[PDB]
């Protein structure tokens, strides 16, 4: 399927507004399992369930166990950009 | 799987 880049500007004292699931240690990506209303991912758009997170700001998450992920996704600050392939 | 609000 097509993989988007999609924008996503968020201010520090905020999250990104997604929960997610699977990783490595899964079997699976690491997939989009939730877009939580009013926050960045909602309001900037472009992201949806079921997606799986290829990259963020140009790091590679395809083999990333869940919580690498976490760490990863939790870091990146201000302006991100997601390359995502819904699944 | 875990699932994680980020
Ligand atoms: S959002 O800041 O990219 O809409």
């Amino acid at each position: 399927g097509p993989i988007r880049k999609v924008l996503l500007l968020k201010e520090d004292h905020e999250g990104l507004g997604i929960s997610i699931t699977g990783g490595k240690e899964h079997g699976v990506p690491i997939l989009i399992s939730e877009i939580h209303p009013g926050q960045p991912a909602d309001r900037c758009g472009g992201l949806h369930v079921g997606d799986a997170i290829l990259a963020v700001n140009g790091v590679n998450l395809r083999d990333t166990k869940h919580k690498e992920a976490v760490t990863i996704l939790s870091q990146q600050r201000g302006e991100i950009e997601f390359e995502v392939v819904y699944v | 799987v875990q699932d994680t609000r980020l």
